[PDB]
This record gives C-alpha cells, sequence and structure tokens, in this order.
RNA sequence: ACCUAUACAUUACCGCUAAAGUAGAUGAUUUAUAUUACUUGUGAUAUAAAUUUUGAAACUUUAGUGAGUAGGAAGGUACAA
RNA sequence: AAGAUCAAGGUUAUGAUAUAAAUGUCCCAGUGGGCCACUUUUGGUAAGCAGAACUGGCGCUGUGGGAUGAACCAAACGUAA
RNA sequence: AAGUGCUGAUAGAUUUAUAUGAUUACAGUGCGUUAAUUUUUCGGAAUUAUAUAAUGGCAUAAUUAUCAUUGAUUUUUGUGUUUAUUAUAUGCACUUGUAUGAUUAACAAUGCGAAAGAUUCAGGAUACCUUCGGGACCCGUCUUGAAACACGGACCAAGGAG
C-alpha cells in the first residue's frame, strides 16, 4: 500500500527517493500481468461490427494541431487566509470590502460582504483584484463552501431560449437575472453566522455597523504606507 | 532476410537497448568524473586558507601563488582603434563590444593585453562565474556555427580525448586550471556576449587604480563578472 | 552589525502576521522598550483607492526620441522607489470625453461619450516616485497634466 | 642546442619512464613565497621632500 | 561592432554544374544521392567532377 | 461565409505607408512610385532621422505572411472557367480573381462556377449591374 | 543496395538554452553535485529551523505540537532509528 | 541613485552568407490487433487504421552577419515588338 | 658543394588564431584634386597657411553626445519589443 | 561562498510536432519482499537493518614535486578501521505528471459565424481631416565639404542620352 517521495521541490533537484529505494531494494521478485484487449471486431454472424476508412481521407482544410493541456499545479496562495477582510477594487462591488471564506479548485476566492450589511453577494472574485486587510473574522463557524463549487453558481442556463430544442425563438432570457431559492437559501445561513461573529468588533469602516460604509482613503491619504 | 526490414526492425531493438545502455554507462561516468572535480575544486580553496593560517602563526608570511587564468570582456568600438590593438582584438576573437573569451595568463598574452587596455577590462574569473557563462551563454564552434550546449554527451561530444573530459562541467574545469588542452577547449567556446554590468563607470578609459574600469582590478572582477553575465 | 540586521529584519517579517518566528522587537509604540527599529519613513500626497491620482505628464523619452510605447506617470503618494514599487503591478485607466458615441453593446452599453483606455503599471521610473506605464492603446499626449487614474487591482498581498 | 637538448630530455624520461614536456613555456606566475625575516622584520616606508632645484 | 566580420564569406566552387544540359545533372543527382549514402571519395569528386567547366575538362586522347 | 485559408499568424504589413519617393508632396512632377535616391546631398539616403523611410528590406513579411489577403486568400488571376477549375484541389489558399477585360456573360458562369467549387472570389458584383 | 550505408533522419532542432539555477531539471541533467550538496544543506535548512523551536521553547513554554515540531519529531525518530543500527550490524 | 544610440543582451521576423539531409513508392514509415516463431520479450506474416505523388535547376533544417559614395556582380519589375 | 641513397629519433620541439587559406584570370572598374585630429615636424611671427612621418576618421557616416556643427567623443545603423 | 529557502514586476512564448519526417527520455502513482521506531494519529509519510562501485574525513606505509623540516602541502598508489554521503543492483502497467532542445496552455468568461439579410467585437498615419510630442533646412551636381549669400531648375505632359 505503498511508498514514495520526491523532496526535489525545495532542492531543487533532488533525492530522498533514490537513496531509500536502494536500502529496500528487492534482488527478487518481478513477476508480471498487465491485460491490453482491443475491440477492433469484424464480429460477424451477420452482427458485422467493423468500422472502416471514416474519413481522414484528404478534404485538405489544413487545421492547427491541438496545443495540449499544461499541469493543474495548485495555484499557491498568497497569505490571503480566510476570513481576511478584503478589498474588491474593481467591478461593481467597487470599493466594497467583503470576508473570504474560502479557496476553490479554480484558483478564485469566496467573498460575502455579509451581504445583509454591505449589499455584496456569495460572489467570486480574483486573487489579485483583493488587497488582503490584516483585520480577521473567525472562519470557524461556516458550513464552508464544501458545498459551493464550481458547478454551483455555474448557471442554469442561458439557453438561447424557452428551455426544450429549437423554438425560433425571441429577445431576453435572464442573463444574469431571476433570482433562484436555492441560491438565496445559501446565503442567508451563511451570512447569518458572519453577523454574530462580526458584531464583536466596534463600528467605523468596515466589520459590522463598521461594514457599511464605503471606503476613504481620504485626501491626503496614501495608498503606499497604508499596511493594509 | 537481410537487406529489407526483416534485419532492420530487428535493428530496433538490438541498437535501442545497446545506444541507450552505453548512454546510460556514459551517464555514471560522467557523474563520478564531476563528483571528482568538485571535491577538487573543495579542497584547492581549503588548501590556499590552511596555507594562509598557518604561516600567520609561525610568524612567517606566506604570501600565496601568484594568479593564472584572466577574462577578458570588450568595451570598445571597434571604430576609431589603432590597428595593432584592431588586429590584437581579432586575434582574441573578441568580435563586438561586451563580448568575452577566456586568455590563458602567459608572458605571451600579457603584453597583448597590455596594448588592449583602454578596450579591454580583466580580472581573474572565480569557477562560479566561469559556470555561469557556459551553462547559459556558452556556445560551441563547429564548422563555423554556433551551435548550443547544454548536454553533458555534446561536450563529451568532442573534449573526450582529452581525457577526463566528458561534461560541461569538464570543460570548465580544463578552462579554470588552465589544463594542457586548453587551446582546444578555449577555442571550442565561441565568445561569451555577455549584457552589461550594472553601472559600470562613466569614465571608462582610465586605469582602474584611478576609478576607471579598465585594468586587472583582480579578485575585484568577481562581483562584477556574476552581475554581467 | 551584518548579523544585527540580519537578526533585526526577522522581527518585521514575524509581525506580520506570521509564518510564526523571531520576536526581537521592533517598536509600533507604547513599547515596554522599544523607541527601537524606527519611526517609518515617510514620503506622501494621496487618492488612493479607485485611481491613485495620477499625472500623464511625459512620455518616456530620450532627450529628442519620443519613445511613447511606454509612459511616465507620477503616482501622488508615491515620493519614492519603495512607495512606486507599491503600484509595480496595477492596472490603470484613463477615463476622458467625447462629443460622439461610437460603441454599442458588448459589456454594458457604454454611451461612448465617456471613453476609457486600459493600461498596466509596470516599473520604477523615478528617484522620485514616477513609474512608467504600459497602456493597452498608448494615451494620445493631449492628456499632459490631464489626471489619470490607477486602480489597485492588481494587489499581491 | 634545441634538437640536441630535446633528445637528451626525451632519452633521460624516458629512461625515467615519465615524463617528458620538453617544450619551452614562457616564465608563469610563480609560487606561493615564503619570506622569513631572518635577519630582522621590515618597515620602513618613503618619500618625499624632493623640493631642491 | 564586429571585428571582423569582413571578407570572404562568398566563396568560391559551384554546387551544381553551370549548365542547362538535363542529361549531365542527371549524373550529378545520381552521385550526389551515392555520396553521402556510400561514403567512398570517388562518389565525392566525381560529383564535383561533372560540375566543371569545359576548361577544366579538356580533352583526354586515347 | 467563405472558410479562410490555412491557419495564418497574423499578418505584419510592417511599413505600411507607400515610401511614396523623396519631395513627392514637393512636386507632381515626380510620382508616388518610388526611386531610390542615388545623388551626393541626400539626407534620406545617409538616412538622418525624420527623412521618411527608404525600402530596407528588413520591413520584409515572414515567409508565411507572404501573398496572403486577411481573409486568408492568396490572388489567381481567373481569365474564364477552365482557369477557375484549376483552384478546385486549391481552395485553402486561392482565390478566383476575375480579370477586368472579361464579359459580364462570362462573368455569370464565372461565379455560377466559383459557387459549385466553393472557391472564394474576392470580386463578385465584379460588372454587376442593373443592366441587359 | 549491397554497398548502401545509411541513409538516417534527423531535421537538426534549433537553440534555446536552459540556464540551471532558474531550472529545476537542467541542474540534475547535466552533471550533479549541486544535487549532492543539495539534499545536504536542505538538511541545514531544517535543522536551523528546529534551533528556532527549541530557542522559542526554552522561553516561553511553548508548544511543540505541530508546525514546527513535527521537523523535531521525524529528527528524533531518525536518530532512534539510527542508534537502533549500532548493535545490529555488527559482522554482517 | 537616476536618464540614455540603429551600441550592447535575448526573442520573433527579413535578407545574405554559411553549414547538413532530402532524392528504395511494383516501395518506405508509423500505429493498433490476430496468428506464427523465439524468450521473460522481439521480429516475421496476415488483417484493419493512418502518412507519404518533394520547381529534389527546391524545400526542410541550421547559424553568423547587414553603414555605404565611386564602382562591380547577382536577382526582379515596367514598356514596345 | 649540391643532387642525393640508407638507417636512428617519446611529446614536433613560443603563444593566441585562421573569419578557411593559397593561387590564376579579367589586365577589371573607380582613383592619380584630398580634407581633419592625437602624436612627431619643416618653412613661416602666425594662419581655418604651405609641406612630411605614423596611425585613425571624414571622403563613403547617420544615430547618441559636444546647445549647435563633415571630421572631436561614444558608436559603425536589417525590422521591432 | 551555499538552489539554503523565497516574492514581486517587465517584454517575448515561430509551436504546419510527419510539406518529405520523429515525439523519445525521466518522474509520479499503482502492482506484488518483510521488519522496527516515530509523527499525523485516518489515509500515509520518514529513518534505520544488504551487496557492489566511487568519494571525503581517521590511522598506517611507499613514491613524486614543493614551502622548509618543529610541521605542512602536492600529484600518484596500496593497505587497515569506522562512519557519513552519493550512484548502480529500483522491472512492468497507467499517467491532463517534467523536459522533448523557439514547451502558453490547463481552466473559464464574453462578442458571434445569427440562410439571403446582417448585429456586435477587435484592429489600422490609406487618401485626408483632428488633437499631442519629437524629427524633417533643396534637389540635381562639380567639390574636401552644399541648406547655403555656389550653379541649373516657375509649373506640368510627352520626346530624350553607355
Amino acid at each position: 500500500k505503498g511508498k514514495k517521495h520526491p523532496v526535489n521541490s525545495y532542492l531543487k533537484g533532488g533525492i530522498l527517493r533514490y537513496s531509500k529505494a536502494q536500502m529496500y531494494k528487492r534482488r527478487a521478485l518481478y513477476r508480471l500481468k498487465d491485460k491490453k484487449s482491443p475491440v477492433v471486431e469484424k464480429a460477424k454472424v451477420p452482427i458485422k461490427k467493423s468500422k472502416a476508412s471514416y474519413p481522414t481521407k484528404t478534404f485538405v482544410k489544413k487545421r492547427p494541431s491541438k496545443a495540449n493541456f499544461s499541469e493543474h499545479k495548485r495555484n499557491t496562495r498568497r497569505n490571503l487566509t480566510p476570513g481576511t477582510v478584503l478589498i474588491l477594487l474593481a467591478g461593481r462591488h467597487q470599493g466594497k470590502r467583503v470576508v473570504l471564506l474560502k479557496v476553490l479548485a479554480s484558483g478564485l476566492l469566496l467573498v460575502t460582504g455579509p451581504f445583509a450589511l454591505n449589499s455584496c453577494p456569495l460572489r467570486r472574485v480574483s486573487q489579485r483584484y483583493v488587497i488582503g486587510t490584516s483585520s480577521k473574522v473567525d472562519l470557524g463557524a461556516f458550513k464552508v463552501p464544501e458545498h459551493l463549487n464550481d458547478a454551483y453558481f455555474r448557471r442554469l442556463k442561458a439557453k438561447k431560449d424557452k428551455k426544450t430544442g429549437e423554438a425560433d425563438i425571441f429577445a431576453a432570457k435572464k442573463e444574469r437575472f431571476v433570482p433562484n431559492e436555492q441560491r438565496k437559501k445559501d446565503q442567508k445561513e451563511v451570512d447569518a453566522a458572519l453577523l454574530k461573529v462580526i458584531k464583536a468588533h466596534p463600528e467605523g469602516k468596515f466589520f459590522a455597523k463598521y461594514l457599511q460604509n464605503m471606503f476613504a482613503l481620504h485626501s491626503s491619504q496614501y495608498p503606499h504606507r497604508m499596511r493594509f | 532476410f537481410s537487406k529489407k526490414q526483416i534485419s532492420k526492425r530487428v535493428a530496433e531493438s538490438k541498437r535501442r537497448l545497446k545506444k541507450a545502455a552505453v548512454i546510460a554507462l556514459r551517464k555514471k561516468e560522467n557523474l563520478v568524473r564531476a563528483e571528482k572535480y568538485q571535491n577538487e575544486y573543495i579542497k584547492a580553496e581549503q588548501r590556499e586558507i590552511k596555507l594562509r593560517r598557518l604561516a600567520k602563526k609561525r610568524n612567517q608570511f606566506y604570501v600565496p601563488a601568484e594568479a593564472k587564468l584572466a577574462f577578458v570582456v570588450r568595451i570598445r568600438g571597434i571604430n576609431k582603434v589603432a590597428p595593432k590593438v584592431r588586429k590584437v582584438l581579432q586575434l582574441f576573437r573578441l568580435r563586438q563590444i561586451n563580448n568575452g573569451v577566456f586568455i590563458k595568463l602567459n608572458k605571451a598574452t600579457i603584453n597583448m593585453l597590455r596594448i588592449a587596455e583602454p578596450y579591454i577590462t580583466w580580472g581573474y574569473p572565480n569557477l562560479k562565474s566561469v559556470r555561469e557563462l557556459i551553462y547559459k551563454r556558452g556556445f560551441v564552434k563547429h564548422n563555423r556555427q554556433r551551435v548550443p550546449i547544454t548536454d553533458n554527451f555534446v561536450i563529451e561530444r568532442k573534449l573526450r580525448q582529452a581525457h577526463q573530459i566528458q561534461c560541461v562541467e569538464d570543460l570548465v574545469h580544463e578552462i579554470f586550471t588552465v589544463g594542457p588542452n586548453f587551446k582546444y577547449a578555449s577555442n571550442f567556446l565561441w565568445p561569451f556576449k555577455l549584457n552589461t554590468p550594472t553601472g559600470g563607470w562613466r569614465k571608462k578609459a582610465n586605469h582602474y587604480v584611478n576609478g576607471g574600469d579598465f585594468g586587472n582590478r583582480e579578485d575585484q572582477i568577481n562581483r562584477l563578472l556574476r552581475k554581467m553575465v | 552589525m551584518a548579523d544585527t540586521q540580519a537578526k533585526s529584519t526577522t522581527a518585521p517579517k514575524a509581525a506580520k502576521a506570521q509564518k510564526a518566528p523571531k520576536a526581537v522587537k521592533a517598536p509600533k509604540a507604547e513599547k515596554p522598550a522599544a523607541s527601537e527599529a524606527k519611526v517609518s519613513a515617510k514620503k506622501y500626497k494621496r487618492h488612493g483607492r479607485l485611481f491613485a491620482k495620477a499625472v500623464f505628464t511625459g512620455y518616456k523619452r530620450g532627450l529628442r526620441n519620443q519613445h511613447e510605447n511606454q509612459a511616465i506617470l507620477k503616482i501622488e503618494g508615491a515620493r519614492r522607489k519603495e512607495h512606486g514599487s507599491f503600484y509595480v503591478g496595477k492596472r490603470c485607466v484613463y477615463v476622458y470625453k467625447a462629443e460622439t458615441k461610437k460603441c454599442v453593446p458588448q459589456h454594458p452599453e457604454r454611451k461612448t461619450r465617456v471613453r476609457a483606455v486600459w493600461g498596466k503599471v509596470t516599473r520604477i521610473h523615478g528617484n522620485t516616485g514616477a513609474v512608467r506605464a504600459r497602456f493597452n492603446r498608448n494615451l494620445p499626449g493631449h492628456a499632459m497634466g490631464h489626471r489619470i487614474r490607477i486602480m489597485l487591482y492588481p494587489s499581491r498581498i | 642546442r634545441r634538437v640536441k637538448e630535446n633528445e637528451r630530455l626525451l632519452k633521460e624520461a624516458k629512461e625515467k619512464g615519465q615524463w617528458v614536456s620538453l617544450k619551452r613555456q614562457p616564465e608563469q606566475p610563480k609560487k606561493a613565497h615564503f619570506v622569513k625575516k631572518l635577519e630582522e622584520p621590515i618597515a620602513l616606508a618613503p618619500i618625499p621632500y624632493e623640493f631642491i632645484a | 561592432g564586429i571585428d571582423i566580420n569582413h571578407k570572404y564569406d562568398r566563396k568560391v566552387r559551384r554546387t551544381e554544374p553551370k549548365s542547362q544540359d538535363v542529361y549531365l545533372r542527371l549524373l550529378v543527382k545520381l552521385y550526389r544521392f551515392l555520396q553521402r549514402r556510400t561514403n567512398k571519395k570517388f562518389n565525392r569528386i566525381i560529383l564535383k567532377r561533372l560540375f566543371m567547366s569545359k576548361i577544366n575538362r579538356p580533352p583526354l586522347s586515347l | 461565409m467563405t472558410i479562410r485559408p490555412a491557419y495564418r499568424p497574423k499578418i505584419v504589413k510592417k511599413r505600411t505607408k507607400h515610401f511614396i519617393r523623396h519631395q513627392s508632396d514637393r512636386y507632381a512632377k515626380l510620382s508616388h512610385k518610388w526611386r531610390k535616391p542615388k545623388g551626393i546631398d541626400n539626407r534620406v539616403r545617409r538616412r538622418f532621422k525624420g527623412q521618411y523611410l527608404m525600402p530596407n528590406i528588413g520591413y520584409g513579411s515572414n515567409k508565411r505572411t507572404r501573398h496572403m489577403l486577411p481573409t486568408g486568400f492568396k490572388k489567381f488571376l481567373v481569365h474564364n472557367v477552365r482557369e477557375l477549375e484549376v483552384l478546385l484541389m486549391q481552395n485553402r489558399v486561392y482565390c478566383g480573381e476575375i480579370a477586368h477585360g472579361v464579359s459580364s456573360k462570362k462573368r455569370k458562369e464565372i461565379v455560377e462556377r466559383a459557387k459549385q467549387l466553393s472557391v472564394r472570389l474576392t470580386n463578385p458584383n465584379g460588372r454587376l449591374r442593373s443592366q441587359e | 543496395r549491397k554497398v548502401l550505408r545509411d541513409p538516417r533522419k534527423r531535421v537538426f532542432r534549433s537553440v534555446r538554452r536552459l540556464n540551471p539555477l532558474t531550472n529545476v531539471r537542467q541542474l540534475i541533467k547535466l552533471n550533479p553535485y549541486a544535487e549532492v550538496l543539495k539534499r545536504r544543506a536542505a538538511l541545514a535548512a531544517e535543522k536551523r529551523t528546529v534551533a528556532k523551536v527549541l530557542a522559542k521553547a526554552k522561553k516561553q513554554n511553548v508548544e511543540l505540537a505541530k508546525s514546527h515540531f513535527a521537523n523535531v519529531a521525524t529528527k528524533a525518530a531518525a536518530n532512534r532509528a539510527k542508534l537502533l543500527a549500532a548493535r545490529k550490524k555488527k559482522v554482517a
């Protein structure tokens, strides 16, 4: 049930693995199966299976040889630790601070205002959009976005129109807007637990009644010596 | 059976194994010979350090063995250059500004570097510097054409007849130590062509004494050269 | 003193929060025993936060080679090379006024009487905290002493 | 003089087994030099009052 | 400041016979295949020896 | 619409401006058709900054983008039907470009044949015409 | 065909050098002895991290369970395993 | 510390020079398999799939370099027959 | 004394290099009016003057620099980041 | 002096990889040798317990060169002891793993090809206009040097000379 290494990632060329494999080393027990099988069948009764020569037969359209798949190396985060209260410096929620809930497999952030205070939804935003401020909300109470995954907020649906299948349709479905009930319920539970932790800290720019206010680096104030 | 594919496909699996195995045996030769030279390099630093330690304790001044091996890099033109020096620069192979070759410190060479002085800044290159130059910047002269490296194997490529030299690092040993095949080894390298270092003093054409650059700045080149690569 | 600098330099990293190391004080001041490890800087001016108040007041030039593909941008709050290094990376926009529309639906629908040219900040031009900037278009230079605008997206931690 | 000397060095080396190296190398930067006082430490610096027209 | 990529880099010698002759070039093409494919200098110089101008080719008597 | 010729790297036109010949803006006798300044006084020949650009080889386009129209199709001067038939196999490198000397009655055949072959024509609206 | 030496292939593929001290792979592929030294001084970094635990631990109490301590605990497990060696080795 | 030439470094790209191969297609080569021979594992053969009809007086492939009057050579373009 | 026949010889007997070099044909153009500077100098008080020695430029050379500029400095220019 | 460990930013990223040429190498992971200790304490992970070769460090011995011999250093070789380190004895299957020598794409969003018709997006010193910076003195010519307060040429067409 195992045997591993390669601490090459620190070094960066090197060992542990070669050396230990040698200590362990067999000199005995080299016997193997591993069954291949095709299913290229002329199974003929009359059932007669084939396939023949479909075509890769020269309708010479020169089409660009597919550049295959770079590695899924796990997106090493900056010390944006969930729940750091951080600034969305960009895109409609421009200069509203929000609390981090999670890291997802897409690389990018889960952000909630809390919703009820600073009007920011269960909303996902780039690691780069964000200045990660020193202020920390206790992220232990949460249902966690184990339940909110890439797929969950993926849109149910931008059909090009009225569900079904080719009904010669009409201008305007709901590309951004109904809203969905499943998504409301998800917010309200998470936000409620946010509000309990967030109320412990005193009013001003950005935790509870602190949350509402819309950011001020006021005239004569400094984005560079703000050690956010 | 013989000339046709029946024997030619057999000369896939006979020789995919053979070629791969001898490449693998020569990989082990590469590793052993490389480790050996690094033992020699580390020891070489210790010998110098210990000679100094033992002397000073005995009151004695052991003044340490005068330096072999210089690296010469071109600050100057070609245009507005006197012909004596123009000729000397071609022979060095230093064709363009900031191209640099290694040149064996001999009584022969040092006089050419003197007439070449305002045109060149030179010093004693550390082993780090030689290693940084060959692996990134080091090209090969093969029938004119200036050819990669980076492979061990392409350095084995010629220099295995100059025994014990089957590696990229083994070429730099030969340069560094001024080994007997230095003529061919230095030749094999086509002049390394090196950006610019770092804030390289306005006065430029003054001897190193005057704050210049140009001169045998000795050991202070190691700072310069490492930055210029 | 090279050792002492090394010991002193462990301490601010400790405070940051974390990796959890060294403390070896540093002041943020009451401190029980520290006016030790120094009063900031500083070096200012402002905005900062949609937009550093920024000036396009130049192009990166030779004495008489105009070389406009990169621009000099003075970030107001950046006096110093350190401060302008905060802005290295940030996206920039110049929003400016037009008589005439042009652009219809893709994102919003902009009535394009307001035009925007989008750029990124690059490396630190100034001994005095001016910064280089590349823009996707490049800014016409009718923008000179015009206020250009630098959003703090992309900020690294 | 060289032919005759080279032949002597060749013969001498071959009878010593190894090694020849008879090619003329110009004066290299030499050696780890130890100076013993003996006969007394150094030091004395120099100069100058060199006025005098 | 290339010291010195002066000259000569134009060199000397015909890659291919200076002749319209369709026959002649077929022999060159034949021996050119025979050159590297079978080693040996007889292929190497006969390839060259077809390149040859009419002078340097002067008639060999019986 | 019409499917573009064989995956090009973006056509760098690298200097776009017609070289125009020195002082064509001074004189209508000196034609915009380029003629190199050989002359001893030329500031253009000594390539002083601000005296335009002399066609120097390094404005030269990549040998891949050589000939391609930006909808891909290189120009084949099509005299008639049989000439069109050459580019049946070579849809994806060439376009039929109906020579100006060709009459409308034959053009209708050429355009019709071109649609069958599915090879691009650059100019159909050629000689069309609310006319007899 | 009876005399026919060698046809074979290569298209001669065109330049760009991987510089090892930004490249993991090219450090090892060429040579090694960087590789040998790589392990020893990576171990050194771990050793200095272990003494920094001990310096913080003596002063302040501290704890001691896992973040700093997992390097200490594995280091101590390698010395109890090495100690098991010295009595067992004694003519095999 | 900073600024900065067509210099210098790297890269794409032009050209010129260099350097190497390309020219068994009743054939060759790759891929998958079934059978057969030997052996662990390989080849032969059969079958199925795929690539290959090269201005081989050019292409693929490669590297180094380019001021330029006088002038020389090289290769095109336009014009009338 | 040459031509020279025969036998003996560890390592080829300073150092970098060779962009390959040598050689022939054309009897080929273009040139036969030079100009400037470091250094050295003659005539002349001297000259942006007349004339050498060595070497580099300019002549045929912009670009960056000397505010400016044929020549001085830095540098020799395919096209761009 | 150590890739000991590590972050930011910048520009580039030919990818016709079968036009008539390679895709090979390594690594991870699973497979079926065991044990012991430790950490998490679940899944697992590490180190120690073999043979072979090399290397350093100890002791001893010989040579050879050298600073001077109190003692060191060098090149070569052998031997004994112990220890550490490194490589070989680590095959086969699978693999969106690393590179394969110009390795930019995983992943995703948006515009949109919406029959003809035709929206929307991106991109452009065409002609020419505008707005900003910088640069641009008149060609031909003889001449050492031409923008010259040197000479021909108002402007344009067509004849027009190795």
